[PDB]
Order: C-alpha cells, then structure tokens, then sequence
C-alpha cells in the first residue's frame, strides 16, 4: 500500500529502502499525523532546518524511518477556511527529538516577562493555520505520517507478508515450512497429529 | 486507589505431597510409540508443594518467582480469576497483568504502581460483581495489551462439589512467556488428596513480552467484608 | 489593502504636526500600522506600531512622548500627532503592515505587505 | 536599544555579479530580520520577509544566506532596474539601521 498510489508523493526514505522493508521485522511500529505547508515538508525531513524544524517538531539526523506525503487539496482544504490547525513558532532554546509539548503559555520578546492579554512584545506561540485551496503550491496541506523502527531487546511481532508457494505432491523439491527446512518428497500421510504440534 | 482491608490474621500455608501432576509438553514435536530423554526445566515428581486454602480465610501472599510455576487449583466457585506479577510494581518497572474475569483475556505489560494489598475481591457482602477491580492506580508506560478468548469457567461461586481441576505452568524463557494448562472437569475429590494421575499439560498460547521477572502474586474474586467459597490451591 | 497617507504641514516650528494613513480595503487588526522614517540623508528608525482592538503604546527611544498614534474602532484611519517641531526630524513618514500576530479571524502569520503611502 | 551595522555605500559591478550585502546582528533571532528596499524618489518594498523565507512579488535574484551574527543577501544577476536602497530589520522594537545600494 505504502509503495503504490502515485499521489502519495514523497518516496524518499534515509535509513533503509522501502522495498527491502519485507524481512528484517522489528519490535513494534508507529505512526504519526502531520499537517503542514508546502515548504515546511523539506524541514521535516533530516538534514534541514526550517521554522518547522527547530520550533516544533527536531527529527534526528538519522533514525530507522522516513516520512510519506501526498497532496489533499480535495481532503483537508476547506473554501471557508481550515482554522483548527495550530503550530508552535516561539520557543526559547532548541528541541530535543521524540517528544510533544502541550503548553498553553505566553512567549515575551523583551528581557521581563509580559504575561496577560497579548499584544506588542508578548505573543503567543501557537498560530493559527488556513488552508483554503484556492492559494498556491506551498501552502496547501501535505499530511506526513513518519514510521519508526526500533530493535529494542524483545522478540519481534511486527513484520511483511509471507510467501507461500503452491504445493507440490509426489515430486523433489525443498520444503521450507514455517521456517524449517529441508529436501525430499512429500506424499499425503495417514498419521493424526494433535492440533498442539506442528513438526513429527 | 485500593483501601487497606487488613484484618489479615496469620495462618502458615500447607505442605502437600506432589505425587505425579506436573509434566508438560516441551516442544511442538509429534512422536509415535518411542521415548525421548529430554533435560528442561520441570517439576520433580513427589514434591513439596505449598498449600494455600481460601474459604473466613484470607490467602492471597507475595510468593517468589524462579523461572516457572505450577498452579493447580481445585474449586468450584471459580474465584480464582488471574495473576498480577512483576518485580517492584510501583510504576518503575514493567508490570505484567493477566486477567480473565467475564468475556475477556487481558494480557498487560504495562507500567503500572500497584497496591500492597491486590486483588478483585470483596464488594456487597458477598455479591461477585464488577467492582472496586481497578487495583493498579493508572497507566503511564504501556508497552503491549492483548485480548484472548475466555476458557471454560463457572458463574458466581458456590461451596463444594470440587469437579473442576485447573493445571498451569508459567515460565519465561529468553523473553517469552510459555503458559501450559490441562482443565479436567468430573474429578471428584472434595476431601483435599491432590489425586494421583497422569496428565499432560498442553499450551494455549506464547507472550512476547521479554521483560525479567521476581516474583508473583495471584488474584480472587466494602473492600473488606465478603463470605468466600470453598477453594484451594497448590 | 492599501495605505494612503495625508499631505504634510507647516514647516515652521512652535506647531504640532499630525499625519494620518487611511488603510482602504481590508478591515482588519492586531496587525501594528508601524511607522518609520525615510530620508536620502539619514536612516530609518520605528517610530511606532498602533493596534486597532488593543491600542497598545509601545515605542522606542529618545521620542517618548513627543509622539502620539492613536486609531479608530476597526483598521479605518490612523491618526500620529507630533509636537516640538524641530530642524532635524525631517523625513517622509511611511506607514506599513508589519507581520505579527493576529486575533482576528487567525489565517496568516504572513499575510505579505503590499501596501505604502505615497509619500508626503 | 542596542546599535548594529550593515553594509558599505560602495558596492559597485557590473552586469552579472555576485554582492554580498551584509546586516551584522547582535542577538540569535532567525525570522525577525528581514531585507527590506526603498527607491530613491519611488515606492518601497521588501526584499526578503526572512532568511529562509521569500515574498510573492519579487525577481529570484534577490537571495538571502546566513544564520549568525551577519546575514548576507546576494543578487545572482545584478541589473541597472535594482537601483534601491537597502535596509536591514532585527529585534522586536526593530533599530534599523542605514543603508545604500548604488552601482557606479
Ligand atoms: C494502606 O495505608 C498506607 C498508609 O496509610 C498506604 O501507603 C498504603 O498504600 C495503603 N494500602 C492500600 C492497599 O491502599
Ligand atoms: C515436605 O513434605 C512432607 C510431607 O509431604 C513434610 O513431612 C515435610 O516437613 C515437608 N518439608 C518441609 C521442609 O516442611
Ligand atoms: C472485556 O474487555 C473488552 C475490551 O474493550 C470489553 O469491550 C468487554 O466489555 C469486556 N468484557 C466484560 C467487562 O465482561
Ligand atoms: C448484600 O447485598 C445485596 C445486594 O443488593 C443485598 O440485596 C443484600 O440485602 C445484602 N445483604 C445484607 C445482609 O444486607
Ligand atoms: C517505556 O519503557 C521502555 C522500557 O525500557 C523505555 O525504553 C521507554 O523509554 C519508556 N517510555 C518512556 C516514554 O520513557
């Protein structure tokens, strides 16, 4: 799913190839939802910085993942205008990756705290998006979902499809049931098994 | 949010002969008519099982934990429900939280700040419900849930007529938690005598859960103030 | 949106001078009209962002109270009164919409200038 | 108020040149300085918004570089039709200061 549907548009991934993503299972896998502008795609992604990157949201430079977008100017723009959105661009020091900050505070431009009602010198730091579809290429929203992968010392129970071939009666092949190999025939057998037991 | 029921006194636990209950499949191997020598970790036969009865009686210890744990309970007013277990429990540590009670199977490994006292008993008198069980606080650091379906159980309690036998064994090799588990019904042997027959314990399902474990803790089920069924344990 | 500014005054001392810009099209706020002066012969410097709805009076140095901007209700019309005319205050004043936050109707941070005075 | 510099008056080339016009700051700020352009006798204009972001309305050669304490604005076609005067905005209560761009 994640290969096809050429509107998904960014298909660019820095850690491994999406399609070597078969094998290889992990841990557990995540995903995100973010709604951002043209130009604010580029600033998710590693290597870049933008008002993106550095005031809400700092990806590592290099992690197991990468991030998926496509264009919904017939999903997620309204005429009358898409308001709920909100981004932070007023923070004070730089971001540490892998966390989220709800607060609901007052940023100051000048050295003593201004607090209150907002104005000059005292703003705040969540603004308010619009995602009309009559503007341009850069404004319209590109949803990102980013998928992480780890290895984290637990069994993995996250992983592709699985190939299963036809099957082949009364001839010399290589069976590789369920992960055990091996060579020879295999004929129908008249020997009940119980259902708690897989191998005789 | 738990509340201290106390009013514990403190009677020592039984010691009971294991005779020959115990023994379980250890690998997914079919095998006709042959014999086969394994070397795993089993319980030795005539044992020293510890003996816990619940009737007035409030048993519900910390027992240790030592990479695998044969329970074998005979009721029938079924107030055994699951087992809570970890190390510490005090949401600074993975807390694992099996639980089967009506329609459900939850498998929890979670983060969980357990109470001193656990467990899913006692509201109205003695009317079994659906209350006062939200023994841990909150959930902070859940890492894996799971659903299962429910196995063969009774409804309400009831004293006596001990037909119902359940054997599990728990264990957790190298980061999976094994469960095996034979529930034989029309054994008749109300008057204690843990029987002597042969058995198999079969699986039911595999955890990959991989966390270490210390020790463990079972469950039963005004939060002081109920009368109890007949029930043991070993 | 587009800002018209008013004809000049005396040049003479002794007189206050008042200026106003009339932002046509566009009614909107919390967007500071700020004033800056421009001359072939010295820099620029802000005199002063004037908000509709919140009417803040936040300026800079060395002219506090030798100015006054006010507005009305809404965008309109926005009123600068300066007293103590004087020989090297000499400039064209400008008024612009400078980017910042907004409590309107919440749809651009930068919503792009494109509006100036003629010059007076 | 705390005073900054910008570029020298004499920066004079041809046709097909690289400037390197520069705002020397005082404070780690990114999206408060801006480029902003003022006609001798004409209409003014901005330049650029920020470092990293542009306005809708303006030749791409006009270009902004720079994150520290200078910002750099380089034009990649240098013509006679951008004869402007350039100035530099920083800071909430915006010091600016002067500026002039003339080929000769
Ligand atoms: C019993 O009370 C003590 C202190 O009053 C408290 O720390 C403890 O958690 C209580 N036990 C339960 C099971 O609520
Ligand atoms: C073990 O069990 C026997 C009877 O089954 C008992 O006599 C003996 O005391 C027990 N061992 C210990 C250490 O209590
Ligand atoms: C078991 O858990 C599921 C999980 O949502 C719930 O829907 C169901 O009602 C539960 N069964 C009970 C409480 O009997
Ligand atoms: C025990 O609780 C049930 C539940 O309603 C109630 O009907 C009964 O009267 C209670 N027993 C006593 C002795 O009050
Ligand atoms: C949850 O527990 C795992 C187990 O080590 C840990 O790696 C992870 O960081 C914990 N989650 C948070 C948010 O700290």
């Amino acid at each position: 799913v994640l290969y096809n549907l050429a509107p998904f548009f960014t298909f660019k991934c820095y850690g491994v190839s999406p399609t070597k993503l078969n094998d290889l299972c992990f841990t557990n896998v995540y995903a995100d939802s973010f709604v951002i502008r043209g130009d604010e795609v580029r600033q998710i992604a590693p290597g870049q910085t933008g008002n993106i990157a550095d005031y809400n949201y700092k990806l590592p430079d290099d992690f197991t993942g990468c991030v998926i977008a496509w264009n919904s100017n017939k999903l997620d723009s309204k005429v009358s205008g898409n308001y709920n959105y909100l981004y932070r661009l007023f923070r004070k020091s730089n971001l540490k990756p892998f966390e989220r900050d709800i607060s609901t505070e007052i940023y100051q431009a000048g050295n003593k705290p201004c607090n209150g009602v907002a104005g000059f010198n005292c703003y705040f730091p969540l603004r308010s998006y619009s995602f009309r579809p009559t503007y341009g290429v850069g404004h319209q929203p590109y949803r990102v979902v980013v998928l992480s992968f780890e290895l984290l010392h637990a069994p993995a129970t996250v992983c592709g499809p699985k190939k299963s071939t036809n099957l082949v009666k009364n001839k010399c092949v290589n069976f590789n049931f369920n992960g055990l190999k091996g060579t020879g025939v295999l004929t129908e057998s008249n020997k009940k098994f119980l259902p708690f037991q897989q191998f005789g | 949010q738990c509340v201290n029921l106390t009013t514990r006194t403190q009677l020592p636990p039984a010691y009971t002969n294991s005779f020959t209950r115990g023994v379980y499949y250890p690998d997914k191997v079919f095998r006709s008519s042959v014999l086969h020598s394994t070397q795993d970790l089993f319980l030795p036969f005539f044992s020293n099982v510890t003996w816990f009865h619940v009737i007035k009686r409030f048993d519900n210890p910390v027992l240790p934990f030592n990479d695998g744990v044969y329970f074998a309970s005979i009721e029938k007013s079924n107030i055994i429900r699951g087992w809570i277990f970890g190390t510490t429990l005090d949401s600074k540590t993975q807390s694992l939280l099996i639980v089967n009670n009506a329609t459900n199977v939850v498998i929890k490994v979670c983060e969980f700040q357990f109470c001193n006292d656990p467990f899913l008993d006692h509201k109205n008198n003695k009317s079994w419900m659906e209350s006062e069980f939200r023994v841990y606080s909150s959930a902070n650091n859940c890492t894996f849930e799971y659903v299962s379906q429910p196995f063969l159980m009774d409804l309400e309690g009831k004293q006596g007529n001990f037909k119902n036998l359940r054997e599990f064994v728990f264990k957790n090799i190298d980061g999976y938690f094994k469960i095996y588990s034979k529930h034989t019904p029309i054994i008749v042997r109300e008057p204690e005598d843990l029987p002597q027959g042969f058995s198999a314990l079969e699986p039911l399902v595999d955890l990959p859960i991989g966390i270490n474990i210390t020790r463990f803790q079972t469950l039963l089920a005004s939060s002081s103030g109920w009368t109890a069924g007949a029930a043991a344990y070993y | 949106v587009q800002l018209v500014q008013s004809g000049a005054e005396v040049k003479k001392p002794g007189s206050s001078v008042k200026v106003s810009c009339k932002a046509s099209g566009g009614t909107f706020s919390n967007y500071a009209l700020s004033w800056v002066r421009q001359a072939p012969g010295q820099g620029l410097e802000w005199m002063g962002g004037i908000i509709p709805i919140f009417g803040t009076t936040n300026y800079a140095q060395k002219f506090q109270g030798r100015v006054t901007i006010t507005a009305d209700e809404s965008t309109s019309t926005a009123y600068m009164e300066l007293s103590s005319l004087r020989s090297e205050d000499t400039a064209v004043y400008y008024c612009a919409r400078l980017d910042g936050y907004s409590f309107g109707h919440d749809r651009y941070y930068q919503d792009g200038m494109d509006d100036w005075g003629p010059g007076t | 108020d705390i005073q900054m510099t910008q570029s020298p008056s004499s920066l004079s080339a041809s046709v097909g040149d690289r400037v390197t016009i520069t705002c020397r700051a005082s404070q780690a700020i990114r999206n408060d300085l801006g480029w902003y352009q003022q006609k001798p006798g004409k209409a003014p204009k901005c330049l650029i918004y920020a470092a990293s972001s542009l306005q809708s309305g303006v030749p791409s050669r006009f270009s902004g570089s720079g994150s520290g304490t200078e910002f750099t604005l380089t034009i990649s076609s240098l013509q006679p039709e951008d004869f402007a005067t350039y100035f530099c905005l920083q800071q909430n209560i915006y010091p600016r200061t002067f500026g002039q761009g003339t080929k000769v």
